[PDB]
């Protein structure tokens, strides 16, 4: 989410020369591995639709018996858009310009990590990880966003 | 059991390394095995240390210590108080023979112990005259009378017979069948109280249920047998008072089967009392346990109340504002059923079957109980009680969800209840002897080959017993082919005979065919 493109770049180029014998034999760690690249140059309102994707995928397979991992890079950029969404909408600015709702948007999109008996028979256990880079703007974490997500979060 | 069971290990390999040269027996089963010049002749005693000898033997008193006696003790026709020939004696009818027969076991005790003689004198025959066994009809039995410290089978004696059966052990009886012996007497001490009420497929049903309540341990519930004895049954009312001390709670309702049985009168009645035990369980209240006997019954309003006054209970809020719409409405019907699909999606099975049943959707409320909830008992409960005795519903779920797996297992006990509850009885009647494969082209349904077949097949003498009752009370189905019915009459009674001959029942096995009347 609001990442280089030559970040996305490296993990189409290293992942399949990567393999995982998790299923017994040497898979492309890239054949169970899939990416939303959304970069910096790219729309800032789609990297909330990059954040929201991501999370619907690993719901989606975790609602087939998997243990998926949600790898947000990063949570701080999702959280500019809705920042620079708000201040071209109108609505007042939070501490740092940021939105009053960006804590609950943030909550939102982290209540939906966690492990669950999936809907449907056959029966089926998945969960999905959340692991959110954050970006503290100059690397403080008194920063609106850090601060809510180690409010939300259980590691850091 | 195993169709054969070994007896001795004759071990020469102790004395000798040379192998076996050769092996033959001889008079008296003397086995005499030969290697090198040097014979191992054994007599036909038996070595009680061998494990074989020890574990064949059991709990048995033998008269002699013999591979021969052995072989006649473990085989052969059964001594006239075996539980397994009072029992084979009783599903036929002759149930008064079985009370003479125990009559005379009591006195042949009384003799022994008087003379202090040995018990393993008692005859096996109890001095019966064996024309006795032959008899048509129960109530052409001439019963005798004897003198009079105990003239005729009663409680007296009952209570005698069970004192003396713990103070003696019986000769040829694991200790297990003696057991099964008591348990017999008690059967017909309650039979002979009931005996003046019940027709005889009574009988044969309280004979089923009280050797069940012995063999709770192995046995899950009374097996299709006793299930179909009491269908049956003239009486169904006093079966069912006489068993329904022990239905207090759905598992025990579903022990006894009662939902395929008792009369949908007192269906109705067992489901109102077993909702009320539902209701109030050990644990708390709960409405979502008794919610599906009180909607199947057509009480949502009962079930209203009881949410209602459920106020503890996390679900309460959101059941009292869903119930209390009308169901008749397209849109509310419509959200009914979608709840349904949803809680069939959650996991919650029988939630689901509630809400199926909210919106008189049956044919999907009993394939979720049937399917999912695996409650045979309970759907077939549900469409007898909510829609009728016989049919729509029940038929295509029996059809459906019955039929396929009793043809696979080649049950004929489940084939004619099927039959019977779809109301075909001309075809349920034939079920009995020909293989549910070979009916009404079910071998549509499972190709010949994926039946059960082989030795699996055990034949069910109780299976015949019951077709010469319904051939004779259903006539009006039979005088249409005589030559065809008596074909495979014929096969089946000789294929009756030949396992009661090999279940040691031979005196019932000659009775059978000396009695059985072809229909001209």
């Amino acid at each position: 989410c609001g990442e280089r493109g030559n970040e996305m770049a490296e993990v189409l180029m290293e992942f399949p020369e990567l393999y995982t014998e998790m299923s017994g034999t040497k898979e492309p760690i890239m054949k169970r591995t899939t990416l939303v690249a959304n970069t910096s140059n790219m729309p800032v309102a789609a990297r909330e639709a990059s954040i929201y994707t991501g999370i619907t995928l690993a719901e989606y397979f975790r609602d087939q018996g998997k243990n998926v991992s949600m790898i947000a890079d990063s949570s701080s950029r999702w959280a500019e858009a809705l920042r620079e969404i708000s201040g071209r909408l109108g609505e007042m600015p939070a501490d740092q310009g940021f939105p009053a709702y960006l804590g609950a948007k943030l909550a939102s999109f982290y209540e939906r990590a966690g492990k669950a008996v999936a809907l449907g028979s056959p029966d089926r256990t998945g969960s999905v990880s959340i692991v959110a880079a954050v970006s503290p703007a100059g690397g403080d974490f008194s920063d609106p966003v850090t601060t809510a997500t180690l409010g939300i979060t259980q590691v850091f | 059991t195993p169709s054969y069971l070994p007896i001795e290990k004759i071990d020469i390999t102790a004395h000798t390394a040379h192998n076996i040269g050769d092996s033959v027996w001889m008079k008296n089963g003397t086995f005499v095995v030969a290697s090198g010049n040097q014979f191992y002749i054994k007599d036909k005693s038996l070595d009680l240390t061998d494990p074989f000898t020890y574990q064949s033997i059991g709990s048995r008193k033998i008269l002699s210590n013999d591979i021969l006696h052995l072989s006649s003790v473990l085989n052969g026709p059964l001594p006239v108080y075996h539980p397994q020939f009072l029992i084979q004696a009783i599903y036929a009818n002759k149930l008064q023979l079985v009370k003479e027969l125990l009559l005379r076991l009591f006195l042949a005790l009384r003799k022994l112990d008087f003379e202090s003689q040995d018990v393993s004198n008692l005859d096996s025959n109890l001095g019966m005259d064996p024309l006795k066994y032959f008899i048509a009809k129960d109530r052409d039995y001439p019963v005798e009378s004897f003198p009079d410290p105990y003239p005729c089978f009663n409680k007296t004696v009952s209570l005698a017979l069970t004192e003396q059966l713990t103070k003696t052990t019986l000769p040829y009886l694991t200790r297990h069948q003696q057991i099964t012996l008591i348990t017999v007497i008690e059967a017909v001490d309650e039979v002979t109280k009931n005996e003046n009420i019940v027709d005889y497929n009574g009988v044969r049903f309280l004979l089923g249920v009280k050797l069940f309540l012995s063999h709770k341990n192995i046995q899950k519930s009374i097996l299709m047998r006793d299930v179909s004895w009491a269908l049956h049954s003239d009486n169904k009312e006093i079966l069912l008072s006489s068993i329904d001390r022990h239905i207090t709670s759905w598992n025990r309702a579903r022990e006894y089967r009662i939902a395929y049985w008792i009369k949908e009168q007192d269906l109705v009645k067992k489901f109102e009392d077993i909702a009320k035990y539902e209701f109030s369980k050990d644990d708390k209240r709960d409405p979502s346990r008794c919610a599906i006997f009180y909607l199947a019954l057509k009480k949502k309003q009962i079930l209203l109340s009881l949410w209602k006054m459920a106020i503890g209970h996390p679900e309460q809020q959101k059941m009292v504002r869903f119930i209390s719409n009308d169901f008749t409405v397209p849109r509310w019907r419509t959200a009914a059923l979608k709840n349904a699909f949803v809680l069939l999606s959650k996991h919650r099975y029988m939630d689901a079957a509630v809400f199926f049943l909210l919106t008189d959707s049956l044919k999907d409320c009993v394939n979720v109980l049937c399917k999912q909830v695996h409650d045979m008992d309970l759907a077939i409960g549900v469409c007898r009680v909510y829609e009728g005795d016989n049919g729509p519903v029940l038929g295509e779920l029996l059809t459906a969800q019955m039929l396929p797996e009793t043809i696979k297992e080649n049950d004929r006990w489940k084939a004619s209840f099927i039959y019977w509850k779809l109301r075909k009885q001309e075809v349920a009647i034939k079920a009995l002897l020909t293989a549910p494969i070979d009916l009404e082209n079910n071998s549509s349904i499972v190709d010949k080959e994926v039946c059960v077949n082989r030795s699996f097949l055990v034949e069910d003498p109780a299976l015949l017993y019951l077709y010469n009752h319904l051939r004779n009370r259903n006539l009006k189905y039979f005088i249409g082919s005589l030559n065809v019915e008596a074909k495979i009459e014929c096969t089946l009674i000789l294929r009756v005979t030949d396992i009661l001959c090999r279940m040691g029942c031979n005196y019932l096995a000659v009775s059978l065919v000396k009695n059985w009347k072809f229909i001209e």
